């Protein structure tokens, strides 16, 4: 999951430093942000 | 009862070989035919068989004549017999020193090595002085003089008390000569401490 | 046995049995029919020898069956006579074996260490074997009574 | 080991197989 | 209690200026005997046969 | 062999350390129980013939192991039986004085299961003659002393099973 | 080791029995054939060296085992070959006198099939030399005695294969 | 330990510990509160004992720190002082065990064979222990200095 | 595994011989006792639950092993123990029909002493539950049939000791 | 246990315990003081629960203590109540363990194969556990009686 | 495997005891520290990959073990070595939750010192990589939790030496 | 007890306990861990002390168990040994009380009147207390056998 974000393939939502799920909206766990890169094409396996 | 029940109860115990054992020694005024049966019995203890098939014929001939004349005792004939070229060729050349220790106590003491302090004591003698200093430390020990003295020939000596020595001494004397190249007592598994 | 004892002495010396040792083995097999007869005479008079020899011991050593004695009661006196049946069985083995090795290897080696641990007087077990000796020697002739008297006498000296 | 030594490989004799026509 | 026992075991070390035999297997030392090896370990374990023979 | 004092010194020695406060507290745990061990060790040395005589009567005296065909049948087996029980009782007293079961591993249990299987000695009947000897000894030495002596009777039985 | 007599006393001793009619039959069988065994034991003891000289000439002397590279090549290898036949003939005579094959398991066959495999000695050739020694002996001592000696030769051969 | 050294003597003769031997073990364990205090006075004066004892050794043996000597250089003189701490640590082991067993089993058995392999003069190592003994025995009272003075004396005689 | 018929055929086949008069007499020794074995084998198959229920009651039911802490304590260990007694009784009936103890070596005793030492199952208590099962079975099948069935109960106990 | 069942499920997958599994383990450790109190109440009323529970059982099943019944006599009725003391001990283990694992592994696997071999009716051993359930549920409140009623009900269904 | 609770139920079950005051003390000790263990188990599970990255950098990333010719030279040998530290951290967390080191003897240390000797893996280097992983963890989780995790690291190190 | 014997002397003169009396009471409570230890050994060695002390009695007085003796028969011999167990129990009450008071108020006042009224030889009961005393003094230390022998000696003198 660090290799995936290091090559800029995707962002994998994980845990905080003490075991709590990461989230962008505190209702549900593992919610991630969006915009302008999730809909950009031609960058599927970018940086690979 | 049946043949399987009876056969299992007859074999329990140590062995009838402990009771069926002969001890050779010199009493007063032996003839020359009686000295010759004691000498041939000493060659079966130190070499595990009679020498006719592995000597040329003149290696230990003067030790035999010197004994039949009554000039040397059974303890001198056994020290002079174990530090000869026949013993060196048979029980020192083909084996490591760890196996030479277990065979030396077997032939000259009738028992396997007692404990680790004994294995590391004889191993330091075989490293510094060699084989003939090894034989002198066995025949000149206080254990030898107590059980064999100067008039008896060593025997199998079924031991009890040192708490590994019965099963170890039985594995040495129940294997035939050159049965395999395994070391019975290579060492004792290290007990905690120093 | 004569045969076993001669073979271990000839294997220890790594040769065959001499003609003088092969005659002692022939002298022993010729007496086998007689030895077998003496042992079947003691085997069919087991109760009479153990019961009578036991009753005789209690007359000679009345303290072993007294209160506080070792063989006191129904259960301890039956064990008392159980031991006399062990040693009469061994004596019939030694008669047919021709020697005292069956008696020595069974019930004479460490016999003082066993009875001294059980609390039984070793001196009374020897007087009970002496009493079975005469009950048995009365069932045999003068020539057989000296034959079996040997094996009863060796058990006593080993038990003192 | 020594000079005259036995080994299964240098044994061209019919001693381990009893072919008695050789 | 251990005073006389200690003064004697200490004298044994000093007066035990025995000679040397063999080939040195530890630099210049390493002769037939190991330095200060406790002799009671080798000779304190004895081979005994019940019914001695 | 190492006793409870050497077992604490050897633990600090393999670290190159002097005796710290925790190892000094283990040393005090032994010095406290040291006078309770010399009292129990002297009462077993005097009642040794009695303990073995009672463990045999309660365990294996009127069974078929003492009858014709049993291990302990002949008088040589009986004297060897009650001599082994005198080995276990003397070595279990060494382990109680030392406070360490290490002497039982080198000088008692070494090759002992191979010895009994060679001869045909029943192991389960031996463990109950040792368990009966633990019960007779707890009556003589007390309850707190009998908790220590029984600690080395179970070490012999667990390594002998 | 136990002979025919000791074998019967030991089997009745582990049962607690006096010698019954069935044990007396086995004792009578040995006492009857006992004169026949002391006669053959003195005939084999006097022709011991020449029995094995003739038994080797019939089996192994005119094969190619003595060819260079065989087991029996060197003088040491040849002298050890005939020393074993000295063993087998001398221990089959201890077994014919005793009337019991018990001494062959104790002092001959113990670890012998492993000793020949470690050294490289052909097992089937030894059985063939023993079968010749069995035939040379059965003509010297007769049919009754030769059929008893051949009972303990087959015991060494069965425990060797 | 003194308990271990008594068990091996009794095991040698195959007997229980004598009353005279159980009397020592009782008198020893009762004194444990003072043995633990003698070993603590030395354990907190390690630097003064090694720094002072090694400082005297290089005045009495100026050849080990000269060119060609074993302890020549700053890294070999530091290894010199490392060994003086090895032996002081063992002395505190012996004070608490009541016997020289911990010293002889760690650093006395084969000690001459060790230094002969390294080139180190055994007479110079025994000289550094003799100089540490005065510093150590000067921190202790009249009879505590007699107990500590023995383990330093056994190490000296064993090291020659 | 081989039965008494194959044991005689394999002895002749190893020599390349046809069945001679002595091997034909061993074949008649089995054919005679063949109807006595199918009678005993059919009565053990019907009284198998009864034999095992009695060997447990006489041997190991009210002792220290059915109590908390001993093997056979838990109900899983009780059902495992009386299932083993049903293995020994079924395989001892195979060996009686065959007249050969060879099936007990491959399919019963193979690795069985290493199995019980791994788990901690008491061997001496197992031999007496098998010895008690031999005593219950001799009452059901008779005296001459109980001499054959007891021949393979002792083979299992002797190879299990 | 609840902690053991979670670790073997996470070891089978080669991972750590999830935050959802670590909450079920935290919910279990906070109820430990309450679980220890309930099981400590059944442990000081063993005689009342086993005597009353079994005595009340003989009213429901009077045929097990009748002549010819399994639990007939002084000895067979004391063994009868011995079994009820086994299953009450297991129930206190399951209360503190939080689950029915201790009750299943001891005395519920192969339980029908054991009682069918001893001749005991399995249907009567379940009615005796039902009778200890009410004697025990009368010593507890309404919240604890439903707590311990779970473990008594699982033993019954396994014994049918 | 058994945890602190199962360890107390199993020890009282083999004695036939209800939970007395001494067993209730060991159960209370675990229930009190139980909230401290679920907190460290969640913080170690989230930093698992970066704990081993920092523990290798502190011990054996800057030695010459990775030099050509030693273990963990090739990529296969370097990847297989961090997978073991990946093992030890995950099994010391199963042992800190359970409060019992029983799972380390069963699923970690079984035949591991023989596996490293057959492969050639330096065991003293593995112990110092584990001692670094103990220092990195004891700062992440704190002193109380870090002193419990360091109790099961020393167990892997003692059973490995 | 000793606190009883000291309060009675202060109560008799209408005064408080003297400092010397309070010193004795303090010395007595500090011995309680030793008295409780000796008494618990004699309590754990009942059958050994009674069976051996009784069998040694029937060897010195064979007539009490013979035909016409008081303890003749199985039921009468069990009562013979029942009485030796009564007097061992009282000796443990005297050890813990630190006085011969419990032995005197139970089984020593009017003992000659009782045993003569039953037909039992009083001298045979004193001989069994002297035999049962040696078996007890052999299971104790040299200092513990001095205290326990004070109560066995007083009972023998009072029984004459
Ligand atoms: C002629 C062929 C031959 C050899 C080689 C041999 C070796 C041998 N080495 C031994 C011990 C030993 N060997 C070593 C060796 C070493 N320690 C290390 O850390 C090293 C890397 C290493 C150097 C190679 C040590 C320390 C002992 C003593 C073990 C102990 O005291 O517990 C022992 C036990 C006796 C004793 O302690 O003196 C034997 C018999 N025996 C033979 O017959
Ligand atoms: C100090 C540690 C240690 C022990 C324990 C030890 C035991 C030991 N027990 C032996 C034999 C034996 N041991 C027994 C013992 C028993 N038979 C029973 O039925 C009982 C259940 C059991 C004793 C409780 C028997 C019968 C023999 C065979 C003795 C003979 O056949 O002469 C032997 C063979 C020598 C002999 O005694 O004749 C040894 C060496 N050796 C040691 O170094
Ligand atoms: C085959 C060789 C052999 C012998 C001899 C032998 C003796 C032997 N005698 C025993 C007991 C006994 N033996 C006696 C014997 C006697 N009491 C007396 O006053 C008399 C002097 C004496 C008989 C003449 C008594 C009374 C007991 C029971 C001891 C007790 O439990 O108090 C026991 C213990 C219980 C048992 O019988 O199993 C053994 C093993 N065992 C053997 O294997
Ligand atoms: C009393 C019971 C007993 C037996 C049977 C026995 C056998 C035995 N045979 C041996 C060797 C030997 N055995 C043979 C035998 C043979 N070569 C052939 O070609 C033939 C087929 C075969 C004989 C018929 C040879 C050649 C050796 C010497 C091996 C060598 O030197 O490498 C050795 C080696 C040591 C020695 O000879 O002293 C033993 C111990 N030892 C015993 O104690
Ligand atoms: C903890 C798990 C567990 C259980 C339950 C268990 C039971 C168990 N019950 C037994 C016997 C028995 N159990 C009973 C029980 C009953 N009779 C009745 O009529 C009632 C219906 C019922 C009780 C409510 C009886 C009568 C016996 C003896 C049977 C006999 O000997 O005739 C026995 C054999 C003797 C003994 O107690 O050692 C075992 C091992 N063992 C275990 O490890
Ligand atoms: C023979 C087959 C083989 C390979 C390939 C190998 C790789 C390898 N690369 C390493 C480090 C490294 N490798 C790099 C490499 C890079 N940094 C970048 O930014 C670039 C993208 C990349 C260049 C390719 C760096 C920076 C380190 C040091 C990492 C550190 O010390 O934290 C290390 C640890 C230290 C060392 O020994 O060098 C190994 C073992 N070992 C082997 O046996
Ligand atoms: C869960 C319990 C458990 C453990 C602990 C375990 C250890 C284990 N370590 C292995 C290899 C290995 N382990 C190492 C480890 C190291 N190299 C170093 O330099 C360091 C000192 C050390 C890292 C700390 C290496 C290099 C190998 C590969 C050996 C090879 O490929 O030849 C292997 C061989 C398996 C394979 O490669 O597929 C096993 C089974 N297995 C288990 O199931």
């Amino acid at each position: 999951a660090n290799v995936a974000g290091q090559e800029k393939i995707a962002t994998i939502s994980g845990y905080t430093w003490d075991g709590q799920p990461q989230t962008e909206i505190p209702g549900k766990p593992f919610v991630k942000s969006i915009g302008a890169m999730d809909y950009m094409d031609g960058v599927e396996g970018g940086d690979v | 009862q049946n043949l399987y029940s009876i056969k299992y109860k007859v074999k329990q115990g140590v062995s009838k070989l402990r009771d069926q054992q002969k001890i050779f020694e010199t009493k007063g005024s032996l003839s020359k035919d009686a000295y010759l049966s004691i000498f041939q019995a000493a060659c079966r203890q130190i070499f595990e068989r009679d020498i006719s098939t592995f000597v040329i014929g003149n290696e230990i001939e003067n030790i035999k004549i010197q004994f039949i004349k009554g000039q040397i005792s059974v303890k001198e004939m056994i020290n002079a017999l174990g530090k000869s070229s026949v013993y060196l060729k048979e029980f020192y050349n083909p084996y490591p020193n760890i196996k030479v220790i277990e065979l030396g106590t077997k032939h000259f003491l009738g028992r396997a090595p007692n404990n680790q302090a004994e294995i590391r004591f004889y191993n330091q003698i075989l490293a510094s002085c060699g084989l003939q200093a090894f034989i002198d430390m066995l025949t000149n020990s206080q254990e030898y003089a107590e059980i064999f003295g100067e008039v008896r020939v060593p025997f199998r000596r079924f031991p009890t008390l040192p708490a590994a020595n019965f099963p170890n001494t039985n594995t040495l004397f129940d294997k035939q000569t050159k049965q395999n190249s395994v070391v019975i007592v290579p060492s004792f598994k290290a007990i905690t401490g120093n | 046995s004569i045969v076993t004892k001669s073979i271990v002495n000839a294997d220890a010396e790594a040769r065959y049995l001499s003609p003088g040792e092969l005659d002692r083995i022939k002298s022993f097999v010729l007496s086998g029919q007689r030895r077998l007869r003496i042992a079947q005479t003691l085997t069919e008079n087991r109760e009479r020898i153990v019961k009578q020899g036991g009753q005789q011991l209690f007359q000679r050593r009345p303290d072993v069956v007294s209160p506080g004695g070792n063989a006191y009661g129904e259960e301890m006196t039956a064990t008392c006579l159980r031991d006399l049946d062990y040693y009469l069985r061994l004596v019939t083995y030694g008669i047919i074996a021709g020697d005292v090795t069956p008696i020595e290897e069974i019930g004479l080696v460490g016999v003082k260490e066993m009875y001294s641990a059980l609390g039984t007087p070793i001196s009374g077990v020897a007087e009970g074997i002496r009493c079975m000796k005469d009950v048995a020697c009365s069932l045999l002739s003068g020539e057989d009574a000296a034959e079996v008297g040997f094996y009863f006498d060796y058990t006593l000296a080993a038990m003192q | 080991s020594g000079y005259g030594d036995y080994s299964y490989s240098t044994d061209r004799t019919k001693g381990h197989v009893n072919q008695y026509y050789v | 209690m251990v005073r006389a026992e200690r003064k004697a075991a200490l004298q044994a070390l000093l007066s035990a200026s025995a000679a040397g035999e063999g080939r040195p297997t530890c630099g210049a030392e390493g002769r037939k005997f190991v330095s200060n090896a406790n002799p009671v370990l080798v000779n304190g374990v004895k081979c005994v046969e019940y019914w001695r023979k | 062999m190492q006793d409870a004092i050497t077992s604490v010194i050897n633990a600090a020695d393999v670290q190159g350390k002097y005796l710290d406060a925790n190892s000094v507290e283990k040393l005090r745990g032994y010095f406290q129980t040291g006078e309770l061990r010399v009292r129990a060790a002297a009462t077993i040395a005097a009642n040794a013939a009695t303990i073995i005589k009672e463990a045999v009567a309660k365990s294996l005296l009127y069974s078929d192991i003492t009858r014709p065909g049993g291990n302990m049948y002949t008088t040589r087996r009986y004297a060897a039986c009650i001599r082994d029980l005198d080995y276990y009782l003397r070595y279990a007293t060494y382990g109680m004085l030392a406070g360490d079961p290490s002497i039982l591993d080198e000088r008692v249990l070494n090759g002992l299961k191979e010895t009994y299987n060679s001869l045909g000695v029943p192991i389960g009947a031996t463990i109950q003659a040792i368990q009966a000897m633990k019960e007779v000894t707890g009556s003589l030495v007390g309850s707190d002393a009998g908790k220590e002596m029984g600690l080395y009777f179970d070490y012999i039985c667990s390594g002998l099973s």
